[PDB]
């Protein structure tokens, strides 16, 4: 949800 | 609206949690979308598992580099 690809690269 | 973006260092990999369930997309060197697999973070628990579980399957489809360059060992 709020994570998405943005969690990966962090 | 959950968009896909290259997984940090993975030259041709995508990962985005479509709501409460997880969606993975893998491209080829030529950028051709090969695989779209789905995972659920509810089984895992947290954010790291969300990314870390995706890499596990996706890498064999053409995902090769790193999502979190901090040497997870």
């Amino acid at each position: 949800m709020k994570d998405l690809l943005n969690l990966f690269n962090q | 609206m959950n968009e896909f973006t290259q997984i940090s260092g993975y030259v041709n990999a995508f990962g985005s949690q479509r709501g409460s369930v997880l969606t993975v997309k893998v491209e080829n060197d030529e950028g051709w979308t090969l695989v779209e697999e789905d995972f659920d973070r509810a089984d895992y628990g947290s954010d790291p598992e969300f990314v870390a579980e995706v890499s596990s399957y996706l890498k064999r489809n053409g995902g090769i580099k790193d999502l979190t360059k901090v040497l997870t060992r």
